[PDB]
RNA sequence: GCUAAACCUAGCCCCAAACCCACUCCACCUUACUACCAGACAACCUUAGCCAAACCAUUUACCCAAAUAAAGUAUAGGCGAUAGAAAUUGAAACCUGGCGCAAUAGAUAUAGUACCGCAAGGGAAAGAUGAAAAAUUAUAACCAAGCAUAAUAUAGCAAGGACUAACCCCUAUACCUUCUGCAUAAUGAAUUAACUAGAAAUAACUUUGCAAGGAGAGCCAAAGCUAAGACCCCCGAAACCAGACGAGCUACCUAAGAACAGCUAAAAGAGCACACCCGUCUAUGUAGCAAAAUAGUGGGAAGAUUUAUAGGUAGAGGCGACAAACCUA
RNA sequence: CCUCCGCAUAAGCCUGCGUCAGAUUAAAACACUGAACUGACAAUUAACAGCCCAAUAUCUACAAUCAACCAACAAGUCAUUAUUACCCUCACUGUCAACCCAACACAGGCAUGCUCAUAAGGAAAGGUUAAAAAAAGUAAAAGGAACUCGGCAAAUCUUACCCC
RNA sequence: UCUCUUACUUUUAACCAGUGAAAUUGACCUGCCCGUGAAGAGGCGGGCAUAACACAGCAAGACGAGAAGACCCUAUGGAGCU
């Protein structure tokens, strides 16, 4: 857990057990090429390697082999309009490796939209837009500037 | 979602977090505040949905229905009544689709209308002795009910079907709470069969 | 000696009111026509009373 | 703007505010006593009026004390009523 | 250019106010209310100058005496420096000595 | 994002759950020991003369032979009374400006209407 | 001049300053003689998860569920729903003693048990 | 017609009244924002000086108990500049305001933020549409210096007398300040917009009111007393004192380190000579690459050498192979 | 064509020429699109280096310089035992860049290891003409200091004397 | 170095294209000789000269530009030292 005071361990004391944990992680697609078993996460700063091992081996039943973490420096170069710096936050990324020969590839979540429901609150206005655009674009270079509204 | 606005920020017929709202008043901008009628949250009578009557403007006397209230400037927009015209689809080679847009009216310029004889009427917040709080007409003495308007959730209750991750109604209300002097920690530690037998020693807090 | 210009603007209206709202635009017409009246071919030929 | 109470009364106001109010009252009297010491480093005047030379007209006379400084060694042991001048 | 292009909004003033209509009422109270009150007890102002005209040095000295035990710290220091400067001015510089 | 309100729904649902569990612990602590603030502390006055709520830090040895805790100074030492008075006057100036501006804004509203 | 305003993180000082700072992770052991780290298994937190197999309760609620008034739990309510029937019943039989309150769930001192409440032994 | 110009309103100032604030979870005296261990050290101290006495050496109001009066009296004082009481008298409880400022004004403030310095510390600038911007429309144009529309015409403080005509003709030694005296080749100024410099007493004059009495206690009075009007500038030093901040440059020292190719090595605070340190001479540069450089030419280069890191000595002083040298240009 | 540079470690800064989009504008001393940039996205993964040691007594005279002769002065840069206590193990941090101090994309300053000219790293010329003056070079008939305060500068190598 | 300078290259330089400063500026439609004048005149007196305007050089003058002379004197102005 984070932002919670840990009970200090006198020697020979009970096991430190956290019940409703406070850590939220993000599986994230890598930015460079990684081997087939490396699974890149994005974890809070107050999380250790052994906490990520027990987190993935307690909640998701993922067999984990090795864990390596690092701290990423968020950029602090953007100025505001009053020249005070805007801080992109630091975060901690972690690369777990699956244990028993399992592999992993990050999915494609977005492809591919196949949808055409009835449209009233947005697509009736789109139908009005498109039908006005299909009708009214009949300009003529042979009229030379005259308005094409009068039947005369 | 939860963004603090500048202390003198204009409210401008767009939602405050929109794209053209960030276009109109960016965080750089500082302009004169619009001094406005302070109105208590108990005396404000017209809500979003009831029929009203415009008293003055380009079209006085006609009735219509409000579609939005902007309480930070005492604004209402009646449906398609106090209108002007603007072209929506605009490019560098073509612009048409001239669509009417409404213009906001103050609460002083708008009167509520009773459904019995359909005239503009003054209102009083005559609280009912039978418990509830409702508006009451002054001149004719008829109760004006608050109209049913679809809520801001974007959802309707009656044709709602539970998804896979929506809990049922009967399991949302099942009382399993047996009140006891245990904490959650020792309760789930004895429910899960976990046994700890060694003691926590003395610790010095200062 | 450190100052820049202003006014980044754009000159094309767009479809913000469906980006989220609960007030839709109140139209007063439609786009085109329902089914076009095809006139008779000899309307000037039968431009008298009847036949 | 101005303070409501003068600056030299904030000590008595702090005595009337909080836990210092719950001290026993005779201690509060002994604290707010403010009595004058006996003269140590000067000779006090005898009378209240002292006819002076160069005009035989009686004048009022007061005796003002000396601002004597007591170091912490005076707190460690019994000095007189005397300290440094 | 200094001048304004459009003439300003019309400044309308109510001459039959509440304050303007009863101005000077209960003035002249001592003369024809058999001298129970002075007309200087009608003045509502700072506690030091209520019925007292004074100089600039005299106003500052009177304000330091009557109120300077309960002023703020920076205001008290500014009043001290003002009295020092005005003594130096009025008693050493000028014409007509 | 497909539906961004789902993340807000899970966040404030879990906050409701955390509030319920904390309410149960707080009521049980009031019934068993009669104390709020399960992190125990004490009002102390630090080196700058401010009054703070110092929270305790769960050490192993008692305080009188702690080498680090004995360098932290919890007292006033009277050269800070002047700066305390100056801060008090600064707060009073800010409150006076706020109240006077409220007076003026109400006068503007009664002017316009 | 050095950068005053940006906060003092672990990436900034010399080679001795790096390593002594840390980023907020609670340590799980101690350094021994030969610069070795000795992990203590009772200090690293053990996640206590339940079996969610036959569990019928979802991360969202149906909108068809009715509403009710909020009432935050108070210690008088917990006393009334927990101990008051037992004390009421065994007082009706005249066997109630004010001397021994420990048989109704009261604890005289928290020093004995594992989950002691006021110094807050348990984590979360 | 471009640059431009214009806006009211954020807020602020002076008073009255009233005594005023501070833990959501975690972290914060060690290198503050650091979960976690054995010498326990600890605060109490007359201000000084600029300045006036036309220098200056005793001296020179500033001190925290409401007003008015006694009274600027008794007193003190190189008896001089000036300082200055006391006995005594009494001091009508409640009202939310402005012949105050309006973006060069008013708090420095949109802000103690940007920016500068190692540090104490210093410290800004600005915004303007509309009922609707989910009305980007066509207006609204007119006004400082500066330019363009639209360069020039023999001769001359730039103009005046004029004239049928711009020039041609006759007359004419720019302004302020300092001066016996300035066109002086004596100072100040490119221009425009905004801002920027006469504060008060005793005694006299005039106008009312009352009158041997005047004044809303006190004070004056052999026509006086009370009230009002009217009247005494700004910027600029080298300096002095008090308290904080500085040895990351530099002067010296301490702790534990690092570097010095090659040849002759007489043995060596030795010789030639690299890397490195320093800077004898010349040339360029002088708003430069540089608020002390570049190129050539030079001295040292196994030592009293150079240098990486940390710490120490600070101004009535530190340090100094004494240059009155250095102590953040 | 130049290289008197470069690759790393330490110190310092903190995302500061990686991808996409904008390039209508904006800083490029001009432009392409990128060192004098806007928004979004993604990286630096420890074995390298930091972060250490349970006590009470007790012990520690024979430098380094290939350490082997010889020879020294300024006299030096490295060590344990006895008893008790002790059987858990790999947690945390730095890892990017064309970068630091000099108001700057500054012919200035910057500690160590490595190859002492390279396997690294870069471009003195925007285009045209061949005026005057100026600066840096190369060459010169005869004389060789006759110039100048002074052989200053340059060229060749160069003797003797005096003051301090 | 000089008698006594000369030739060539580069930088510089002139033109073309891009970006683009600084000191200075009372206003100028800004000539020569003699004399005068606060004693050294482009602006005064007497004569002479005189269509307008670019561009590159030189430094006789504008008592030329930067630094309220650093030399001399005064201040009942400072400071260091003996
Ligand atoms: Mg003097
Ligand atoms: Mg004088
Ligand atoms: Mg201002
Ligand atoms: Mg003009
Ligand atoms: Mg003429
Ligand atoms: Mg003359
Ligand atoms: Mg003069
Ligand atoms: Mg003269
Ligand atoms: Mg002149
Ligand atoms: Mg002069
Ligand atoms: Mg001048
Ligand atoms: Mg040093
Ligand atoms: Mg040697
Ligand atoms: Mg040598
Ligand atoms: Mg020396
Ligand atoms: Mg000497
Ligand atoms: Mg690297
Ligand atoms: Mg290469
Ligand atoms: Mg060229
Ligand atoms: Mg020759
Ligand atoms: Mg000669
Ligand atoms: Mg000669
Ligand atoms: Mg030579
Ligand atoms: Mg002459
Ligand atoms: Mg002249
Ligand atoms: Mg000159
Ligand atoms: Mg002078
Ligand atoms: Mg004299
Ligand atoms: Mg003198
Ligand atoms: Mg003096
Ligand atoms: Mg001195």
């Amino acid at each position: 857990a984070r932002n919670v005071v840990y009970p200090l361990y006198r020697l020979g004391g009970p096991q430190l057990r956290v019940f409703r944990t406070n850590f939220f992680i993000q599986l994230v697609r890598p930015g460079v090429a990684q081997p087939e078993d490396t699974v890149q996460f994005r974890i809070p700063m107050e999380m250790t390697r052994v906490d990520l091992r027990n987190y993935l081996e307690g909640i998701y039943n993922v067999p984990v082999a090795a864990v390596r973490t690092r701290v990423q420096h968020g950029s602090n170069k953007r100025r505001d309009h009053r020249n005070v710096r805007i801080k992109k936050p630091d975060y901690k990324v972690a690369y777990v490796q699956l244990a028993h020969g399992q592999t992993f590839t990050f999915p494609d979540l977005f492809p591919e939209k196949d949808e055409s429901p009835e449209g009233s609150a947005a697509d009736d206005l789109y139908s009005m837009l498109e039908e006005e655009r299909q009708q009214r674009q009949s300009s003529d270079p042979r009229r030379g500037g005259v308005p094409s509204w009068f039947g005369l | 979602s939860k963004v603090t606005l500048p202390p003198h920020y204009r409210y401008g017929m767009s939602p405050p977090g929109s794209v053209a709202d960030k276009r109109k008043n960016p965080p750089w901008i500082r302009r004169r505040p619009v001094v406005v009628e302070p109105i208590s949250d108990e005396d404000w009578y017209l809500f979003c949905g009831d029929t009203v009557e415009i008293l003055e403007g380009k079209d006085a006397g006609k009735q219509g229905k409000v579609v939005q209230v902007i309480r930070q400037r005492n604004w209402v927009v009646v449906g398609g009544l106090n209108t002007h015209y603007r072209y929506i689809g605009k490019t560098m080679d073509y612009r048409g689709t001239m669509i009417p847009s409404e213009a906001p009216l103050l609460h002083r310029q708008v009167k509520l209308v009773d459904p019995m004889d359909r005239k503009p009427t003054e209102i009083e917040w005559r609280f009912t002795e039978a418990g509830e709080r409702v508006r009451v007409s002054t001149r004719s003495g008829r109760i004006i009910p608050k109209p049913e308007f679809p809520r801001a959730d974007g959802i309707v209750p009656e044709t709602w079907i539970d998804g896979p991750k929506d809990t049922s109604v009967e399991d949302a209300l099942e009382r399993t709470y047996v009140p006891c002097l245990k904490t959650l920690q020792e309760e789930v530690m004895e429910a899960m069969g976990i046994k700890e037998t060694r003691k926590y020693k003395k610790v010095y807090w200062y | 000696t450190e100052k820049e210009f202003m006014q980044h603007a754009r000159k094309a209206g767009l479809v913000i009111p469906p980006e989220k709202s609960d007030r839709s635009i109140h139209l007063a017409c439609t786009a085109g026509i329902f089914d076009a009246y095809v006139p008779p071919e000899g309307d000037a030929r039968i431009s008298s009373l009847s036949k | 703007p101005l303070h409501k109470y003068p600056v030299w009364l904030w000590k008595r106001l702090q005595l009337r505010e909080g836990i210092c109010s719950r001290l026993p009252g005779h201690y509060l009297r002994s604290l707010e006593e403010e009595r004058t010491p006996t003269p140590v480093h000067y000779r006090p005047h005898g009378a209240k009026f002292k006819i002076n030379p160069k005009n035989g007209q009686r004048e009022r006379v007061e005796d003002v004390p000396i601002p004597i400084y007591f170091p912490p060694e005076s707190q460690r042991g019994l000095w007189g009523g005397e300290g440094w001048i | 250019i200094g001048i304004r292009l459009t003439l300003p909004p019309p400044k309308v003033v109510d001459r039959w106010n509440e304050k303007r209509a009863m101005f000077g009422v209960y003035d002249n109270i001592g003369i024809l209310g058999n001298f129970e009150k002075h007309p200087k007890e009608l003045i509502r102002g700072p506690i030091w100058l209520r019925g007292w005209k004074g100089n600039e040095l005299q106003r500052c000295i009177r304000k330091r005496k009557m109120v300077g035990s309960r002023m703020f710290a920076d205001d008290l220091h500014n009043l001290n420096k003002r009295i020092r400067y005005l003594y130096k001015h009025f008693n050493r510089h000028g014409k007509f000595r | 994002m497909p539906s961004p309100e789902r993340l807000d729904k899970v966040v404030d649902s879990m906050d409701a759950l955390d509030k319920v569990v904390q309410e149960r612990e707080d009521a049980l602590r009031l019934l068993q020991t009669g104390q709020e603030r399960a992190r125990p502390g004490a009002w102390r006055r630090d080196i700058f003369g401010r009054i703070i709520w110092h929270k305790f830090k769960q050490w192993v040895i008692p305080w009188h032979l702690n080498k680090r805790y004995n360098r932290k100074r919890f007292f006033a030492l009277p050269y800070v009374d002047h700066f305390l008075r100056l801060e008090r006057e600064k707060r009073a100036r800010i409150k006076a400006r706020k109240e006077n501006l409220e007076r003026k804004k109400a006068k503007i509203l009664l002017k316009k209407f | 001049g050095a950068d005053r305003m940006s906060k003092w993180t672990s990436k900034r000082g010399p080679r001795s300053f790096r390593g002594r700072k840390g980023r907020g992770a609670k340590g799980i052991g101690f350094l021994t003689s030969g610069w070795r780290f000795v992990q203590i298994k009772e200090m690293v937190p053990e996640f206590v998860v339940p079996d969610l197999t036959g569990f019928k309760l979802k991360p969202y609620v149906s909108y068809l569920a009715p509403e009710s008034e909020e009432t935050p739990l108070t210690a008088a309510q917990l006393f009334s729903e927990a101990v008051a029937p037992a004390i009421e019943k065994d007082f009706k039989d005249g066997t109630f003693d004010p001397d021994n309150l420990e048989k109704y769930g009261f604890e005289p001192t928290q020093e004995g048990k594992l989950f002691q409440l006021y110094p807050r032994n348990f984590l979360r």
